[PDB]
């Protein structure tokens, strides 16, 4: 219970960073997250969107 | 422009639509910027035979 602060700035930054890679795992409404699979299963003027 | 389809194939000419007419004879921009003109001719353009 000594080193506290450090140990928190420490988790703070690796929690900040594991989100920010996660975040490129969702849908945020489209229906996938993966580019290729998109552009291989829609036409592009449907993938634009 | 001026050419002469059918029926069936004048919604193919719009940008973003694909299929036969509207990818080997005449392809459209997706940024096309004018104005679609269309007409039945179904009174000179259809000998019989």
């Amino acid at each position: 219970s000594a080193l506290g602060k450090l140990q928190d700035v420490v988790n703070q930054n690796a929690q900040a960073l594991n989100t920010l890679v996660k975040q490129l795992s969702s849908n945020f409404g489209a229906i996938s997250s993966v580019l290729n699979d998109i552009l291989s299963r829609l036409d592009p003027p449907e993938a634009e969107v | 422009d001026s050419f002469v389809i059918r029926g069936d194939e004048v919604r193919q000419i719009a940008p973003g639509q694909t299929g036969k007419i509207a990818d080997y004879n005449y392809k459209l921009p997706d940024d096309f910027t004018g104005c679609v003109i269309a007409w039945n001719s179904n009174n000179l353009d259809s000998k019989v035979g």
